[PDB]
């Protein structure tokens, strides 16, 4: 096998710049590590364990997750302004719907109050009408 | 019969090197379908002297 | 008589659409095609009427 | 299926000693690890035994990594690093924690 | 024996604080309405 | 192009037919839903200037158009002719004729249906059709004659399919697989098929015979001449309870597929799901009458009912433990197809639990034609069946169409329809309990409460559509360029914990079923040497 170590210039921080190295480089820098791996492990250098552990199972290529950094904050605020853009358009078309019924007023509601509470209505869960302005 | 094989080719509309845009089949073809409810209603409230 | 045979060479050595292949076809195909547009067309020019309330005169 | 402990590590001992390259060792290691159990400190002796034998350093790594995570408490992620401990210098294995240390 | 912490101490340190997720998503899943009664002319008025 | 299209005889063609036209229907379904809950909005006279009949006439188009014309279609149609038989092996359908023209009798339904509504005043009756308030007397004209003849057209449609999806099943098995290896989607075909085969010709008698009341001077529902409207209900119902599991256990097998997917497990106890299917397919022909409650039946008749209803609980429940069980312990994946998934489990089981409280006879007389029951079949139908027909487009379009989708922009559309379908139906269940009757387009001034908050979420909504509709002009003109960013999912299962990166590049794909082994778009013709499994 190739005995010699690989240099600190080749595989320095190999998980900074494994994403973008060119492909013909990243192939042979595959191709040494092979041949040393078959040696004792004791010789092998830092820097050289810590490429082969990133190689196999770095947070890169197949190990991508599914959101990356910054996409969950995306999707927070794509649900709160799709929200905001709802609710603001329907006050919108409501301002082109007919008027108000007449018997939707306060003072009107308190006539009905009046009528229920001679009648005895709802004598243990409320029988009050108003709800409006 | 024989056809070809692909991404584009399976599907019955084009989406690629035509003049037009896309988005006017896409969105026309859609929009189409949400304002068949509003042709209904013009022709009832036509009818029943509304408008 | 039996002409099984003799019609199953001429169909298996044709190129056109299987419903063209006999030689007798052309008279069933060609009124067919002509007929059936009058069939379609033909209602579709009184849904005008039908949306606008006017009925035929048969009277 | 009705396997007991015992059986267990009888079998995957002998499962570790046919993997005849690196594919084969990652399969068995999967399998291994996927029951209801921690593997005793005697089948995980041999899963890095394999790993020599294909000569593959991050498979081994990773054994003590899935060590880590299968446990209960981290008094028996100890008590496994004080049992294969002349393994794991023997080899020149070290750990993930080690090597990457924060 | 058995090595380490009791398993009750090591699930108990797991669901407590799990319960208390799971009170306040399902309050809000079925309680949502009442916060809209809570800003109407009806209420209390 | 022109031979391809309108000849054709190739059933991954025309399942992209079905749903091209599913698609364009639920645009139409949904437009009338949103005008039905502007009128709805306030006290009075709102959009449509107290035309009480209009009003009748979108909630009829509305109920139509989204069973008939896009969930059948999708879900049957559309996934059924693409995906069953690439799941068993076969090279087609059975009968390719047939299979072409079960799909040109929907649009031929469809402008029967459209034109149904501009004749006259349309047909202001309720999806139901009872007489005599849909008989000549009532209503004059030729709206419910078209009415008739669109549904005529859409049970030639789907009987015929029917009958082709039993014979590709039971005939056209590829080698080594048998009744019990297959997949749990084909099942969800097969049992749904056979439903519709003994429900459907029960439905053309009592509409054909409703037709005749009204052009040909017959009394099989008139009560001059003897006849009896409380047939019609009966005839109606014995087709109307079918169709509701008709429209649910197809979307139970894709909810089957997807979670044992992002879990990496296996279905927990997969022999005892087709048992389930199959009983709950069997006791849905035996619970009709829960639908007469009132109507004046007799007591033992109504008390069989209750305790026929009630049974069908179980069935049911085996098949939510049992997804519950497939997930727990696993290894979850939260791509959109799994979001949509989880969200079935939680508001499927709220439909399904008003649905108990309706099954006693009793307490259906506090629970007749109010919103009450509105809101349990929105939940069910519009959180439920809806929600895995969304689940399956994600999970299996990049794969029929080559093209990857915006995953960000996917999980957005998710929470958007998630949190505004609850905001429709879920104060539906306040206003029934308090009394308020249902097919009325004005109420009394108590019942505006809940009836605006309603009315807010339907535009909550109805935005999460138009999204939808946005990711998929996305797809298709972007979708080659989601694959080379990491703007999409590529995977949808990971390498396992010990499988290093160069490993897994031997085998991407980890399946139990073909589809995922086929070509991006699969091939025209896909299989010439027959698949083999032991
Ligand atoms: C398929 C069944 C279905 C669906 C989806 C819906 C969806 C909706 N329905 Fe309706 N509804 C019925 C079936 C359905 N409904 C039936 C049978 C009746 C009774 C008729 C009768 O009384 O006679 C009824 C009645 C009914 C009423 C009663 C009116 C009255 O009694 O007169 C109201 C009132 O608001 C209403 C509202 C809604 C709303 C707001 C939605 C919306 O919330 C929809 C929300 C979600 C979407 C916007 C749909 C998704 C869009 C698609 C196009 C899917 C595309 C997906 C892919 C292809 C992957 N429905
Ligand atoms: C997808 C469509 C769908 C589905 C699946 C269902 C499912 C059920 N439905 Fe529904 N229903 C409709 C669509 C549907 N329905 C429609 C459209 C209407 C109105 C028609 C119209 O008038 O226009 C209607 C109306 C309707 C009525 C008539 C009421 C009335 O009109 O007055 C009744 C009567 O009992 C009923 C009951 C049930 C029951 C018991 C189930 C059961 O299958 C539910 C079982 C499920 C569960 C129970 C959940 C999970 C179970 C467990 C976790 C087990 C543990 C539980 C216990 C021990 C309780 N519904
Ligand atoms: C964190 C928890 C969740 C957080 C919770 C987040 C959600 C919170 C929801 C609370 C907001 C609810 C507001 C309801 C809408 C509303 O009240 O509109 C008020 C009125 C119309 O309301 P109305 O009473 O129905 O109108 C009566 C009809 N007449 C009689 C007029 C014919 O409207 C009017 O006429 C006057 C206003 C005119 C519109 C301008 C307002 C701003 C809209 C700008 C448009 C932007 C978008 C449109 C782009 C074209
Ligand atoms: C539920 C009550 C409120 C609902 C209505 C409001 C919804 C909130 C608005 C949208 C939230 C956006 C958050 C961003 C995404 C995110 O959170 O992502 C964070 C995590 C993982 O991402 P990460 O952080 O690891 O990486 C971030 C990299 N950028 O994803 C999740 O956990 C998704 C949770 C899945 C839930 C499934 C569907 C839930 C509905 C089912 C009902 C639940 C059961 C109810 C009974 C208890
Ligand atoms: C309506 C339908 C809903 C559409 C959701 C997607 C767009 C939502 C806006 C958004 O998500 O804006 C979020 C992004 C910020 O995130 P970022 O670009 O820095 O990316 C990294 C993620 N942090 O701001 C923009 O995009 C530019 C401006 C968009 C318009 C904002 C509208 C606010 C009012
Ligand atoms: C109006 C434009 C005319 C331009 C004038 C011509 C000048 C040259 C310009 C070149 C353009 C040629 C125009 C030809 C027509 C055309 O290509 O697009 C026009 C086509 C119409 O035609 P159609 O064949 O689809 O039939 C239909 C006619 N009723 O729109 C469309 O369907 C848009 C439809 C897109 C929406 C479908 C989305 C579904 C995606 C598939 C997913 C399937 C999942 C399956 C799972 C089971
Ligand atoms: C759309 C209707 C087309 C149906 C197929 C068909 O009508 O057939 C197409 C046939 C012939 O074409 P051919 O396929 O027989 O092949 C022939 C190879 N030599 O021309 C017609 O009929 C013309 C009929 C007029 C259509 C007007 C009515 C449209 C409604
Ligand atoms: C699972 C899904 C959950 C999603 C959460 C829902 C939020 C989405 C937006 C909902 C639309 C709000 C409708 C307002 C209609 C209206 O106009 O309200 C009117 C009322 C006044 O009444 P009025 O008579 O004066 O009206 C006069 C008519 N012209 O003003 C309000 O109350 C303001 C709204 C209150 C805000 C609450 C929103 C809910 C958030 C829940 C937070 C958690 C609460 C937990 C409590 C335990
Ligand atoms: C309103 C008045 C009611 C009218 C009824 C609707 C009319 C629609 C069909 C018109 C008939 C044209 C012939 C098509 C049938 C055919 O050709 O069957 C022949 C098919 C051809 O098989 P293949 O070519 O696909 O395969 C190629 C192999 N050589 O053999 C089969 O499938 C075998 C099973 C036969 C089942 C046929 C069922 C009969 C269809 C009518 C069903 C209507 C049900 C509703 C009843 C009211
Ligand atoms: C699979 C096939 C399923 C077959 C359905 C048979 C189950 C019947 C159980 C309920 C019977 C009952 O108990 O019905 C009791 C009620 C009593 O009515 P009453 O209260 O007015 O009595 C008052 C007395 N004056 O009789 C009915 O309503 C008639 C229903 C009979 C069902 C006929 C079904 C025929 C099927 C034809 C379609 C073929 C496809
Ligand atoms: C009373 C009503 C109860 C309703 C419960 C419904 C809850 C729904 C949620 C289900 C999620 C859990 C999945 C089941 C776990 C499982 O997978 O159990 C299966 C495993 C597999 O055993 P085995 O095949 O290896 O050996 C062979 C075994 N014969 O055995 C267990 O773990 C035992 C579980 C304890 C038994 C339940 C006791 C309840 C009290
Ligand atoms: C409402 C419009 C508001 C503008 C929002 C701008 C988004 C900011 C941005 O530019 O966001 C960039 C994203 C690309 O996502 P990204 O991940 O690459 O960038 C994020 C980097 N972290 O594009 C979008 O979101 C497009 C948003 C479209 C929203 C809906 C469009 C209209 C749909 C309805 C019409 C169709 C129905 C018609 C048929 C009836
Ligand atoms: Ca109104
Ligand atoms: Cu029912």
């Amino acid at each position: 096998a190739q005995t010699h170590a690989l240099s600190n210039a080749a595989v320095m921080d190999l998980q900074s710049r494994w994403e973008n190295m060119p492909s013909t480089e990243q192939q042979d820098i595959v191709s040494k590590l092979s041949e040393r791996q078959k040696l004792p492990w004791a010789q092998l250098t830092e820097p050289e364990k810590q490429a082969v552990w990133y190689i196999s199972y770095g947070e890169w290529g197949p190990r991508r997750p599914v959101l990356n950094k910054g996409d969950s904050s995306f999707i927070a605020k794509g649900v709160a302004a799709g929200l905001l853009f709802s609710v603001g358009l329907f006050a919108v078309v409501r301002m082109a719907g007919g008027q108000d019924a007449k018997t939707m007023n306060k003072e009107w509601q308190l006539k009905s109050d009046e009528y229920l509470k001679s009648k005895n209505a709802n004598p243990w869960g409320g029988y009050s009408q108003v709800q409006s302005k | 019969v024989h056809f070809k094989d692909g991404v584009y080719e399976n599907i019955p509309f084009k989406v690629k090197g035509r003049k037009t845009p896309y988005a006017l089949s896409h969105f026309g073809f859609f929009a189409i379908g949400f304002a068949v409810p509003f042709v209904a209603c013009y022709v009832q409230l036509k009818k029943s002297g509304a408008f | 008589a039996n002409k099984v045979i003799q019609l199953q060479k001429i169909f298996q050595s044709s190129t056109k659409p299987l419903w063209w292949r006999h030689p007798r076809s052309a008279l069933y195909l060609y009124p067919f095609y002509a007929i059936f547009a009058v069939a379609v067309v033909t209602p579709l020019l009184y849904i005008p009427n039908a949306i606008r309330g006017i009925k035929a005169k048969k009277a | 299926d009705e396997e007991t402990f015992e059986e267990f590590t009888a079998r995957y001992e002998k499962e570790f000693d046919e993997a005849y390259d690196l594919f084969e060792v990652q399969r068995v290691l999967n399998n291994c690890f996927s029951y209801d159990l921690v593997p005793a400190p005697a089948v995980i002796e041999k899963a890095l035994r394999a790993a020599r034998r294909v000569n593959d350093l991050p498979t081994a790594i990773r054994v003590f990594e899935a060590l880590k995570y299968k446990v209960e408490n981290e008094d028996q992620y100890k008590a496994y690093l004080d049992e294969l401990k002349d393994v794991r210098q023997e080899l020149g294995v070290p750990l993930k924690e080690e090597l990457f240390p924060s | 024996g058995r090595i380490g912490e009791s398993w009750v101490i090591t699930e108990g340190r797991r669901l407590i604080p799990e319960i208390f997720q799971w009170s306040a998503v399902l309050s809000v899943c079925l309680g949502w309405p009442g916060a809209v009664y809570f800003f109407s002319k009806a209420r209390k008025a | 192009m022109v031979q391809r299209w309108l000849y054709s005889t190739n059933a991954k063609d025309i399942a992209v037919l079905y749903f091209m036209l599913a698609i364009f229907s639920g645009m139409a379904g949904t437009a009338m839903s949103l005008i039905i809950r502007l009128e709805l909005a306030a006290p009075g006279s709102q959009y449509l200037h107290g035309n009480s009949q209009l009003f009748n006439v979108l909630v009829v188009g509305h109920a139509v158009l989204m069973i008939f014309f896009l969930v059948m279609p999708a879900l049957i149609g559309g996934f059924g002719n693409y995906l069953l038989p690439l799941m068993i092996g076969a090279t087609d359908t059975a009968f390719p004729r047939i299979n072409n023209i079960a799909f040109w009798v929907l649009p031929m339904g469809l402008v029967c249906l459209v034109t149904s509504t501009l004749v006259e005043s349309g047909a202001g009756t309720g999806w139901t059709v009872y007489p005599p308030l849909s008989s000549i007397q009532a209503h004059s004209g030729p709206s419910v004659d078209l009415a008739i003849f669109a549904l005529h057209l859409t049970s030639i449609s789907s009987l015929l399919g029917a009958i082709n999806f039993i014979v590709t099943t039971l005939n056209m098995r590829t080698n080594g697989m048998t009744m019990h290896k297959l997949p749990l989607f084909v099942w969800s075909i097969f049992i749904t098929a056979f439903l519709l085969l003994l429900s459907l010709p029960v439905l053309s008698a009592g509409i054909t015979m409703l037709l005749l009341d009204r052009n040909f001077n017959t009394s099989f529902f008139e009560v001059s001449g003897g006849g009896d409207p409380i047939l019609y209900e009966h005839l109606f119902w014995f087709f109307g309870h079918p169709e509701v599991y008709i429209l649910i256990i197809p979307g139970f097998g894709i909810i089957s597929h997807v979670v044992s997917t992002y879990s990496k497990k296996p279905v927990f106890g997969e022999i005892s799901m087709v048992y389930a299917m199959a009983s709950i397919g069997l006791l849905g022909f035996l619970v009709w009458s829960h639908h007469m409650y009132i109507v004046g039946l007799d007591a033992d008749t109504r008390a069989y009912f209750t305790s026929a209803t009630m049974i069908i609980a179980i069935p049911t429940g085996i098949k939510i433990f049992s997804w519950l069980a497939t997930i727990h312990g696993g290894s979850i994946r939260l791509a959109t197809p799994m979001l949509y998934a989880i969200a079935f489990l939680f508001l499927f089981t709220m439909g399904g639990l008003t649905g108990v409280a309706l099954a006693n006879a009793s307490l259906d007389v506090a629970f007749h034609d109010t919103y009450y029951v509105v809101g349990h079949f929105h939940y069910v139908l519009s959180m439920g069946a809806i929600f895995s027909l969304f689940a399956g487009y994600y999970y299996w379009s990049p794969q029929i169409l080559g093209l990857n989708y915006n995953e960000k922009l996917a999980q957005i559309q998710f929470w958007l329809i998630f949190i505004g379908a609850n905001v429709i139906f879920f104060p539906m269940h306040f206003l029934g309990i308090n009394g308020m009757p249902r097919r009325i387009p004005d109420y009394p001034d108590a019942f505006a409460g809940w009836n605006y908050v309603a009315s807010i979420g339907s535009f909550i909504a109805t935005l999460s559509l138009f999204l939808f509709i946005y990711i998929l002009y996305d797809q298709l003109v972007n979708g080659l360029n989601n694959k080379v960013n990491n703007k999409s999912v590529i995977y949808n299962k990971a390498p396992d914990f010990v499988e290093s990166n160069t490993i897994f590049n031997l085998n991407t794909v980890k399946s139990s079923s073909i589809e995922f082994l086929l070509t991006s778009p699969p091939a025209v013709h896909s299989f010439n040497t027959p698949a083999v499994q032991s």
